[PDB]
């Protein structure tokens, strides 16, 4: 029965909520994904409020959505969820009428269009989640990096990073990722991508999480220690100098 | 004061006043200029298009609705079209299930509930745009001015719309004259196109400006538009 | 008719008279040839003055009876006391409206002041009518050359009496499914009196 | 926040104001009831008066008759009243259909009080500003009278009163009652029970009155009805004769 | 029209305080006191009669009810939330028990069914809590005897002995000296009339007094014999008499 | 606090004026009306240069003979759009034709006003009017080459030209004094051009402008940078004259 | 209308946060004291009553730990009554899994369930949150003994010891100097008792004010055991840990 | 504080139901009407304002007939006294299905009165703005009843509302008092007519047109007729006669 609405516009045209929900966004752990010739990495900076957790189990920052395509966000992490499982939903229903999975567009544009559902329907606020989804569309070797805010606009990025200092980091990124030699290689693509988490995330190894995803279907979370190798050999190019 | 009666139609103020209602009433007020008026034989509408820009269309202002009825619109177009819809709807019903055709009076009458509706309850909004219904039924040719407070009103001639004061006097005038232009068309609309250039001020009334729609005994509901309209300059 | 379920069979008519209009009936309910119940009451009261006479399915008909008499306890105390038509036309409504799943052949009889006797027949369809008197139920087939005969209007109550005694005992006489003791419900403006008949009595006249 | 007086949710205090309100409504009209219990009737008295020349007089009451035997005088407003009398009409009629038997006096004053505390706690539903007096003789417990208010509250009474003036009423009865040492008026006949009624209204409000300003009910086994101006003046007139 | 009012009436407040919940336990505090104390061979709940005239009948105002044959209740707050609450119970107890098990509901369910309903009103859309507090006494096979009183909120608790309402404080006082496990029921009774007494303002009798316990099965209010298993009601309410000859050996 | 679907003082409704000022903040888009074509322009906007701008999509197609342009919030846009689809596309399959651009039009802006909370008079569920206007311009064989203005208050205009977005004011004057009934398809699309390239904050390049254009003969196609290019060069010459 | 009176619990503050969830927290933020501490070989939940009395029957009672399956258990920090309408469904929602699919449900599914419903009543409905967080303690096939959180935002977390309630800036505090990843049980129950004994806000901490229960996997067996202590095999834990 | 006003059902500290007052204040500014009970039937008329020449005359009818035998004539905001006859005749129609017989007058009232009652008990809805006088012959007698925007109502003798009605009440005071035997339907015609007129001095800067009908057992055969052609122009008349 619930329809009372919560996503109106104010005087000058601006829709609070929307806004708002943009500002939650502001307030989560930093998000960056950058994309190589063929590879795609989303690295992601960890929650250090509190610690003593189990990181075995706790919900990691970055999601498989199907095989082929993951998503990370900065934002609520219980709107992420449901983010996360209409998409998971959906993935497998292309799968089931369309014989083949879904393109990385496709599933963008799908979750940003529940984004932007939740800014003009009754008795529902904004989701206060910006996402990064990435992956490579079937069969082909492109690879794909798309971002979605909360009004449900999206669009395709080289590299991007949401969350907290992100406008910070989005800098880093703006004159360090040259499109006529993007990270050629998966082990500079991690590279870049811990350079810019870096500058933010203040020297801490377990700090930062790394997820490389190459074509058909093979994606791998790095370990606390292969990037440790790669914090390492960063403090080198800065050090050395 | 106000912001405390005037922001839902279910409030009535302190002195019995639906501030909503008139409100609504005013973006009638706005709109461009309609003219309605009827001798015994034919019932005329004449209203003033209004543009944005040079650059743009006159949008329309009147709608049939049947073969013997139609009206014009004055205010929020979009409502004129839910409403005009209504009385499609209303006049094919009689067609269809009794083979009859809808009587003027009847269609008023089917307004006035309609817009009533949308004065009583929370949440609504009443409907901002008048109507000037004119039609031939059985009973002869008839004009009724339709108003978002329910208010509807059977009349030998009126006006709506910005400056409508002005036409509205000039038929107030002329009625012994054109009440009597039966078996005349041509004339019942000069009469009409006298009629509207009296709220005229801005411009003078031009081939992409007017627009006359009429009915009467042995005329189904017909609208003139630009081309068809420049004998009546 | 469901099957097994129990039948009213019955005769029963309704008469009006001078003073008013008298319901009368059987007693005999069956299964099969079976009679579950020898000695029950078709005369229902929905009010007061308001009486009907049963027939077709026991349990339909005492379901109708029981809204009827709901209906017009809230009529009464809302408006007043109801006409024996308003009566009518409530049990027509039920009968009418729910005709494929009912089997309820019903005589509405009534006394106002203003109307004096009153008798509605509700047929299996569910259309009315109004007549002088009304003949119902299974036996009713066997009294029609009878009453037709002897009905007069404007008798007098031992009259009435005399002709639905001797209607009925015809009806019970030749329909298996109609039997027991007769049983009438006098209504006139002198308020409401019972009768009832015993076999000994009805059965050798 | 500051809102906890238009609708019915606890103030502070933990006080429904709503509620409070409604019962400031049911003296808006200026009436007073009684209603005293025979040795086996019930009677109700309730003031009648008719302001405007232009009415019909016989259509001017506050007394209901809800069933065969039930009847119910309301204080308040006409248009709640008369919104509780259809709904105890349809209550009672909806009882007997269902369970057989005639509803009593008291079960339908239950339902009646909990239907005003649903309004009561429901923000949506506002409360009906009037009192109800049931009144019957009913079949198990004898003459009865039972009477609920806004706040969906409801209890028997041996005699009660209500009106701008109930307190000066209460008394006179609480009274008479601490006198005599029973819970009921001695008398056998209806039409004595009516008049100590109406003698004892008249003490009370320290007013006499004429056949056109009392309304009367009386209740006994299988019937309430009203009295007409005529049997009340029979009533008057007899009155006229301890005092 | 139509209960557009969908949205919760009770909210946290900047302090985490509900302010409906804390406003209906002010309500329940302004409310006559009532008592329960459990013994090892029953538990008493009372009340007193707070009869608001002398015209009003008081026996036809049950402030303690039966919910089931072993089960009682008793409050202090808002009267009518107490009769519907009652109405509710006793409807539960069959709907969610006794036509699904063919047997009464234990005492811990009973109370955390109506606890259950009463944390509703405090989030469902439209409604504002009950103002009550109630005061739960029963027996059933396999727990024995419990007392439990039920807030608002819907919180629920057990208890040896507690008084509620009013005077609850000094009456809690009262029954923390007194009570111990080794009372016999006709002993938790004189404690509980004791108790009652302080609460009290003016005239103490049976007739100002409501009082009920849950103890040993009372064959002769079954209303038919025949059946072995069920030997009858543990709950019955004491009459006015019974409370004055009581009272006697204060 | 005050209603959704509430009139102000003027008759005007509040969250559709308010609606329109959303408006006011968005790219440009520009359509002119020739009798050889239809062409939409439109202003991409990119908040960063990281942004592959070929996945801003503000001209979108709605069948082979009609596209549009939009302005404001373009999220809105995805919903108003799929409508537009549909409704043509169901309209081929009830009646074996091509929907008119008016009907288009009409059924898209019947969306408009449909909002509300329990708006007693029918149902409508959508909690705020869309914050996007849209340029809807195709061709149907009964009134030729057309565009349309679509604005969330339900009303739409024709026009021979028009510009909506930020620089709308100034670009609506431009295209005011430039529009004659005797324009080339050519002649159009470097105007869009021109104009768009007037009111950006911007200079103006093949990568952040996009043009197409809709014609009897090919229908809705937009132009591919490659194309747009060419008539970007072939405007800084034609300007660099006089 | 009735906009009026809406409190609009669902809605984001000019800084991105929910209101009702923040204030929820707060609320919670004075209930007793839960903490739960995951060792090698099962895991210990513990918690301080909230109000009680001299006369509160402890035998009979739980007013904080629950048993979900025979293999979960939560420990409730906040509004007793809200607790028992969430656990109700997850208790439901448990045997669901078992019927559909025959193996007893993992926890972090059961953990998410109530996580999201928590999370609808942010998103939409107009509703107030529910005042409660949870410590679950479970043990499944595929991770062994874990230890979750949940609060009325919906988020939910793993942990090796945890606290909810009141004061746990102190508890985590202390939790994180005397814990060690090679925890053995009886060991871990020392940690808890210690470190609630530190943190009440009453005098000492006595038997009638706990309530404690672990998970254990005794080596004579194979079935995980719930072990829900009684109010004498606190008393009795109490002594040997020395707390008197 | 203050703010009672705003909404609907809302009771104020003293009991009243503001905005149904309010209500009452846009029946006030409205045209009088009137009813007279005769020996045997009822008569309404009506004020209808001239707002100009170009209404043509005697077409916007006023009154309104209910079934066949019941007329309803009101006050205020027209549209609202329409939607109460559109009520009306569902009620009346509803009643006939299932009786037979045609609505008793009082019974058509209560249906009148319950509805317009029920408009003030929710916040949802406006209250009725008019006071509306019907009547009508039945099985026993001629009945006036005139309801309010409260839902009160109450049987008349004669009844009048609008901004005349003080004139109008005065006039019918004297009628009742100097006919106590009845009034023929045919002296209440004129009478009506004449009241009217009278009525019309409390609005008398714009010209008017009169409407009057009834229902008569001996005139119009217990049903609802309006009074046309020769019968109005003698009711007119003798209005313009006994003014100077
Ligand atoms: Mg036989
Ligand atoms: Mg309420
Ligand atoms: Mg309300
Ligand atoms: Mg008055």
């Amino acid at each position: 029965g619930y329809d009372r609405a919560l996503s109106i516009f104010s005087p000058d045209g601006h829709i609070f909520q929307v806004e708002y929900a943009l500002e939650a966004v502001k307030r989560g752990t930093c998000a960056v994904g950058v994309k190589g010739k063929n590879c795609v990495v989303l690295g992601c900076e960890r929650r250090s409020t509190l610690k003593l957790q189990d990181t075995r189990i706790t919900p990691s920052k970055v999601s498989k959505i199907d095989s082929h395509v993951v998503l990370s966000f900065s934002g609520l992490n219980a709107d992420s969820r449901i983010l996360i499982e209409k998409a998971r939903v959906e993935a497998q229903s292309h799968r089931l009428t369309l014989e083949d999975p879904v393109t990385v567009e496709y599933l963008t544009r799908y979750v940003a269009g529940v984004q932007q559902r939740y800014t003009q329907s009754g008795g529902v606020r904004p989701f206060g989640v910006s996402t990064l989804i990435a992956g490579f569309d079937p069969r082909d070797d492109e690879p794909k990096l798309y971002q979605t805010e909360p009004s449900g606009i999206y669009s395709s990025w080289s590299a991007q990073t949401i969350g907290r200092n992100s406008k910070t980091v989005r800098e880093f990124l703006e004159k360090n990722y040259d499109r006529k030699e993007p990270p050629a290689t998966v082990e500079e693509c991690v590279k870049l991508t811990v350079r810019s988490l870096l500058e933010v995330v203040q020297t801490g190894a377990k700090n930062i999480e790394i997820t490389v995803v190459k074509p058909d279907s093979d994606i791998v979370a790095l370990s606390s220690e292969e990037i440790n190798q790669y914090v390492t050999q960063i403090e080198q190019e800065k050090q050395e100098q | 004061f106000r912001n405390n009666y005037d922001g839902d139609t279910v409030t009535f103020s302190p002195t019995g006043r639906l501030f909503q209602v008139e409100y609504a009433l005013e973006a009638i007020k706005q709109g461009s200029v309609t003219v309605g008026l009827r001798s015994n034989t034919h019932a005329v509408l004449v209203a003033l298009k209004r543009n944005a820009d040079e650059l743009s269309s006159y949008q329309k202002k009147i709608i049939k609705c049947d073969e013997h009825m139609g009206l014009s619109l004055a205010g929020l177009a979009p409502d004129a079209r839910v409403l005009s819809n209504y009385l499609r709807q209303q006049c094919n019903y009689s067609s269809l299930v009794f083979n009859r055709k809808l009587a003027v009076e009847r269609a008023g009458h089917l307004l006035c509930d309609k817009a009533q509706k949308n004065t009583q309850s929370y949440g609504g909004r009443p409907y901002g745009v008048g109507l000037l219904i004119i039609g031939y039924d059985k009973s002869g040719a008839h004009l009724l001015e339709f108003q978002p407070s329910g208010n509807v009103t059977e009349l030998y001639g009126t006006a709506i719309g910005a400056r409508s004061q002005g036409a509205k006097t000039y038929l107030e005038r002329t009625l012994d004259t054109f009440i009597k232009i039966d078996g005349n068309p041509d004339e019942l609309i000069k009469a009409g196109v006298e009629a509207i250039s009296q709220s005229l001020r801005d411009e003078s009334l031009t081939v992409d400006n007017l627009s006359i729609a009429i009915v009467g005994k042995d005329t189904p509901f017909t609208i003139y538009d630009g081309e068809a309209v420049a004998k009546y300059i | 008719l469901k099957k097994g379920e129990v039948s009213l069979g019955a005769s029963i008519m309704a008469v009006t008279f001078k003073d008013g209009v008298i319901l009368g009936a059987d007693s005999r309910t069956t299964t099969g040839a079976y009679i579950a119940n020898r000695v029950t009451d078709k005369l229902t009261r929905v009010h007061d003055k308001i009486w009907c006479c049963r027939s077709g399915s026991a349990a339909d008909t005492q379901a109708i009876a029981d809204i009827v008499q709901y209906h017009l306890e809230l009529y009464t105390s809302q408006y007043g006391t109801p006409s024996t038509e308003t009566a009518a036309s409530v049990f027509k409504e039920l009968c009418y409206e729910n005709k494929d799943n009912l089997t309820a052949g019903i005589i509405v009889a009534g006394y106002d002041d203003k109307n004096k006797g009153e008798v509605y027949t509700i047929p299996l369809g569910g259309s009315v009518h109004k007549l002088p008197y009304a003949i119902a139920g299974s036996g009713s087939t066997f009294i029609y050359g009878y009453c037709d005969k002897n009905f007069r209007e404007n008798m007098s109550k031992e009259e009435t009496v005399d002709f639905i005694k001797h209607s009925l005992s015809q009806a019970i006489k030749w329909d298996g499914s109609s039997g027991g003791v007769i049983r009438m419900v006098v209504l006139t403006a002198a308020g409401v009196e019972r009768l009832i008949f015993y076999p000994d009595e009805y059965e050798q006249l | 926040a500051g809102y906890d007086r238009h609708i019915t949710i606890f103030s502070p205090e933990g006080r429904l104001y709503q509620v409070e309100y409604a019962f400031k409504a049911t003296n808006q009209t200026n009436i007073n009831s009684l209603a005293v219990r025979g040795k086996d009737c019930t009677v109700v008295i309730s003031q009648k008066k008719v302001p405007d020349k232009l009415l019909d007089p016989t259509t001017v009451s506050y007394i209901f008759c809800i069933s065969r035997t039930i009847g119910m005088v309301v204080n308040g407003p006409i248009p709640d009243a008369r919104n509780a009398a259809l709904r105890a009409k349809a209550e009672a009629a909806e009882f007997r259909y269902k369970y057989g038997y005639d509803m009593p006096c008291d079960v339908l004053a239950k339902r009646m009080a909990n239907l005003s505390q649903i309004y009561t706690q429901r923000a949506y539903m506002r409360p009906l500003g009037v009192i109800l007096t049931f009144v019957s003789v009913d079949e198990e417990l004898g003459p009865s009278i039972y009477k609920t208010d806004p706040a969906g509250y409801y209890v028997g009474y041996k005699a009660t009163a209500t009106g701008p003036k109930q307190q000066e009423i209460t008394t006179n009865l609480e009274n008479h009652f601490k006198k005599s040492k029973i819970d009921h008026i001695n008398e056998e006949s209806w039409e004595k029970v009516v008049e100590f009624a109406i003698t004892h209204m008249i003490d009370a409000l320290g007013t006499e009155f004429s056949k056109n300003d009392l309304e009367v009910g009386v209740a006994t086994k299988d019937k309430f009805f009203t009295l007409s101006a005529e049997n009340i003046e029979e009533r008057l007139v007899a009155i006229a004769e301890q005092d | 029209m139509t209960d557009r009012y969908s949205f919760s009436l009770t909210t946290f407040s900047p302090s985490g305080k509900l302010g409906q919940i804390d406003y209906a336990l002010t309500a329940v505090k302004q409310g006559v006191t009532s008592l329960g104390i459990k013994a090892t061979n029953g538990v008493v709940i009372a009340t007193e009669k707070k009869s608001s005239s002398p015209l009003a009948m008081s026996e036809t105002l049950s402030k303690v009810s039966l919910l089931t044959p072993d089960i009682g209740a008793v409050y202090s707050g808002m009267g009518p939330d107490y009769r519907v609450l009652v109405d509710k119970s006793r409807k539960v107890a069959h709907t969610s028990y006794k036509r699904i098990y063919g047997e009464y509901p234990p005492t811990k369910l009973l109370v955390s069914e109506v606890a259950k309903i009463m944390q509703e009103a405090t989030q469902s859309g439209g409604v504002r809590p009950f103002g009550v507090s109630l005061l739960i006494a029963g027996h059933d096979e396999f727990n024995g005897f419990s007392l439990y009183q039920v807030d608002p909120s819907g919180s629920y608790f057990p208890w040896k002995a507690t008084a509620i309402g009013k005077g609850s404080v000094a009456a809690k006082t009262f029954l923390e000296k007194r009570w111990n496990d080794e009372l016999e029921l006709e002993d938790a009774i004189h404690i509980a009339l004791l108790t009652l007494k302080e609460s009290v303002e003016g005239e103490f009798n049976g007739d100002t007094i409501e009082l009920a316990i849950i103890g040993d099965e009372n064959p002769d209010l079954l209303g038919y014999t025949g059946i072995p298993t069920d030997k009858g009601p543990r709950f019955r309410k004491l009459t006015s008499q019974e409370i004055n000859d009581r009272l006697e050996a204060l | 606090d005050r209603g959704v679907s509430t009139f102000s003082p003027e008759g005007r409704l509040f969250q559709v004026e308010y609606s329109l000022e959303a408006i006011k903040l968005g790219s440009t888009a520009i359509g002119i009306a020739t009798k050889e074509g239809v062409v939409l322009g439109v202003e991409k906007r990119a908040t960063s240069p990281l942004l592959e701008s070929d996945s801003i999509e503000k001209i979108v197609e709605i069948d082979r003979h009609i596209g549009c342009a939009m302005s404001g919030l373009t999220a809105d846009a995805r919903s108003m759009i799929e409508h537009a689809r549909t409704a043509a596309v169901t309209h081929n399959l009830y009646y074996d034709e091509d929907i008119n651009v008016e009907s288009l039009t009409q059924s898209v802006c019947d969306l408009a006003l449909r909002f509300g909370e329990g708006a007693s008079g029918e149902e409508r569920l959508m909690s705020r009017p869309f914050g996007v206007a849209l340029l809807i311009a195709g061709h149907d064989a009964d009134d030729g080459y057309q565009l349309f203005h679509a604005e969330p208050s339900g009303t739409f205009y024709r026009y021979n030209a028009k510009a909506i977005g930020s620089g709308s004011e100034g670009a609506q004057a431009e295209l005011l004094n430039e529009w004659h009934s005797s324009l080339t398809l050519k002649e159009a699309e470097l105007l869009v051009l021109k104009i768009l390239k007037q009111v950006m904050e911007e200079k103006l390049d093949e990568n952040n402008a996009q043009l197409s254009c809709i014609t009897k003969q090919d229908g809705f196609k937009i132009y591919d940078n490659e194309k747009t290019a060419e008539l970007i060069k072939e405007l800084k010459e034609k300007e660099a004259a006089e | 209308g009735s906009r009026r009176y809406d409190s609009r619990t669902t809605i984001f503050s000019p800084e991105g946060r929910l209101y009702q969830v923040e204030y929820a927290l707060e609320s919670i933020s004075h209930a007793g004291t839960a903490i739960g501490i995951m060792a090698s070989d099962g895991i210990v939940l513990a918690a301080e009553r909230k109000v009680t009395s001299t006369l509160l029957e402890q035998d009979t009672s739980t007013e904080k730990l629950y048993k979900l399956n025979d293999k979960i258990a939560v420990a409730v920090a906040g509004l007793t009554a809200d607790a028992e309408i969430l656990i109700n469904t997850a208790r439901i929602h448990a045997q669901n899994y078992l019927k559909t699919y025959n193996e007893d449900i993992p926890v972090e599914i059961l953990v998410r369930r109530l996580s999201d419903i928590k999370q609808g009543y942010t998103q939409h409905g107009g509703l107030r949150p529910f005042g409660v967080s949870f410590i679950y303690a479970g043990y499944d096939d595929r991770y062994g003994y874990q230890l979750y959180t949940s609060n009325p935002s919906g988020n939910y977390t793993g942990w090796k010891a945890i606290s909810v309630g009141a004061n746990t800036s102190a508890a985590q505090t202390l939790l994180q100097m005397d814990y060690k990843d090679d925890m053995k049980v009886d060991d871990a129950i020392e940690l808890a008792l210690k470190t609630l004994s530190k943190t009440t806000d009453s005098s000492a901490l006595t038997y009638d004010r706990l309530e404690f229960a672990t998970i254990r996997k005794g080596a004579n067996d194979g079935e995980v055991y719930q072990k829900i202590f009684k109010p004498q095999e606190i008393k009795d834990i109490l002594v040997k840990t020395g707390i008197t | 504080g203050t703010g009672y006003d705003l909404s609907n059902s809302v009771f104020s500290p003293d009991g009243r139901n503001f905005q149904v007052e309010y209500a009452v204040k846009a029946v006030e500014n409205g045209t009088t009407s009137i009813g007279i009970k005769c020996n045997d039937g009822v008569v309404f008329a009506v004020e209808k304002l001239i707002t100009s020449k170009l209404l043509v005359p005697q077409k916007n009818v006023k009154i309104q007939v209910v079934d066949r035998h019941i007329g309803c004539v009101y006050s205020g905001l027209i549209p609202d006294g329409r939607h109460l006859v559109n009520r009306g005749r569902e009620e009346a129609a509803s009643f006939k299905k299932l009786y037979k017989t045609p609505i008793p007058i009082p019974a058509f009232a209560d249906r009148l009165g319950q509805y317009v009652q029920a408009h003030t008990l929710y916040n949802s809805v406006r209250p009725f703005g008019v006071s509306t006088i019907f009547g009508g012959v039945d099985k026993n007698g001629a009945h006036l009843y005139m309801l309010e925007p409260s839902g009160s109502y109450w049987g008349y003798k004669g009844a009048a509302t609008g901004k005349g009605r003080q004139s109008a009440k005065a006039e019918l005071e004297k009628l009742v008092d100097h006919h106590p035997e009845g009034l023929s339907a045919r002296e209440a015609v004129k009478q009506a007519a004449k009241i009217i007129y009278l009525a019309h001095e409390d609005n008398k800067e714009k010209d008017f047109e009169l409407e009057i009908s009834w229902c008569s057992l001996s005139e119009t055969n217990g049903l609802h007729k309006f009074v046309k052609g020769d019968l109005l122009q003698e009711a007119i008349d003798f209005a313009q006669k006994e003014i100077n």
